[PDB]
């Protein structure tokens, strides 16, 4: 978690 | 968005988190066939601008065999992959030396583990302690840990009884989307509220990451509001990576939301007085919360289609 386009990775 | 694409490999999950955003549970059956998954994984991995390919689920680790072939198909092609987990795994420091060595062959470069009041009740504090501490071994894997957290479960004495294992690690609470069994199993008023349709200056999409999901469709990002939406870049089972990246960079909705923002979308539904009929709600955790009630249904999506229209015609 950082910026939500990558959430669940 | 050509140089990432992510997997997601199966619904199941030995833990049923409240606030999870697929409902997960050791008796989901929502899943892509590990034969279609394999091509999948062959492809991205002879694919020549593909540099980092992302496992997730569901629990990735629970089938770990299968795990474990995806990411030796990938070996001989270099590619860099990124895993993620609730850890349940770590239970055994024994099993953690064999992952740790696997995913340090295996070109993983980084390993992000959730932990938090929400999947408490499904892994031991334990478990995350040892794969913290083993990670230290294997410097060159970015290790994160995950914290969901509400009002009332903001997850301090669970960082505080994983004791020293969380030194430098890097650690990121965030608050919940109102998705899966977050919507039903979790108060409204215990989720955060950061945003709302007041300020549309802020609310604009991070980014696209294409991910192949566990319901057999492929969206633009990664974000747990992407996945109750209608927004799916697939058009038909067997779609190349090329098709894929063509649709993404030619998708209309897309284009507009990147260009203009969300404000585009809230303004038309404003003027149209369409913000109670589509339930868009005034306050929100996150900007994909009103990414999430603007186009989860085709109704909604539809609306905006001859404003879409006007917008190529006086632009493009
Ligand atoms: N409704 C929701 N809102 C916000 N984060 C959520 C969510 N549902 C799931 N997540 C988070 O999404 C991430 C990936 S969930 C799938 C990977 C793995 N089972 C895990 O738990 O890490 C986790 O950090 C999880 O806490
Ligand atoms: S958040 Fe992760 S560990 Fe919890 S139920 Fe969902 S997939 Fe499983
Ligand atoms: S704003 Fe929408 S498209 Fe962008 S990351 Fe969030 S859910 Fe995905």
């Amino acid at each position: 978690k950082s910026k939500e386009n990558r959430w669940i990775l | 968005y050509n140089k990432t694409v992510s997997i997601n490999l199966d619904s199941r999950c030995n833990a049923s988190c409240d606030h999870c955003c697929f409902s997960s549970s050791p008796t989901s059956t929502t899943r892509m066939e590990k034969e279609y998954i394999r091509e999948l994984v062959t492809e991205f991995a002879k694919n020549k601008t593909i540099q980092v390919i992302s496992f997730t689920g569901g629990e990735v680790f629970l089938d770990y065999k299968f795990l474990k072939e995806l990411m030796e198909i990938i070996k001989p092609y270099e590619k860099q992959i990124t895993l993620i987990s609730n850890g349940f795994w770590g239970l055994s420091k024994k099993k953690v030396q064999e992952y740790f060595h696997d995913m340090n062959s295996l070109n993983v470069i980084a390993l992000t583990i959730s932990y938090d009041e929400y999947h408490a009740p499904f892994v031991k504090s334990s478990s995350i302690k040892n794969i913290l501490e083993h990670s230290r071994k294997y410097p060159d894997i970015d290790i994160s840990l995950n914290m969901a957290v509400t009002k009332d479960k903001m997850s301090n004495h669970i960082l505080e009884e994983l004791g020293d294992s969380i030194l430098g690690v890097k650690i990121t609470k965030f608050p919940m989307i109102s998705v899966g069994a977050a919507k039903t199993r979790i108060k409204q008023e215990n989720i955060h509220k950061f945003y709302s349709l007041e300020d549309e200056d802020s609310l604009h999409c991070p980014g696209y990451d294409i991910v192949y999901h566990h319901d057999g469709e492929i969206y633009p990002c990664a974000s747990p509001a992407i996945f109750e939406t209608k927004i799916t870049l697939r058009e038909e089972y067997n779609q190349s990576f090329e098709r894929t990246v063509e649709k993404l960079n030619s998708n209309l909705l897309l284009f507009i939301l990147r260009k203009e923002g969300f404000k585009w979308f809230l303004n038309i539904l404003k003027e149209n007085n369409k913000i109670e009929e589509f339930d868009i709600p005034y306050e929100f955790s996150s900007i994909c919360g009103v990414c999430g009630s603007l186009f989860n249904s085709a109704e909604k999506i539809n609306y905006f289609y001859p404003y879409m229209e006007k917008y190529y015609n006086e632009n493009f």
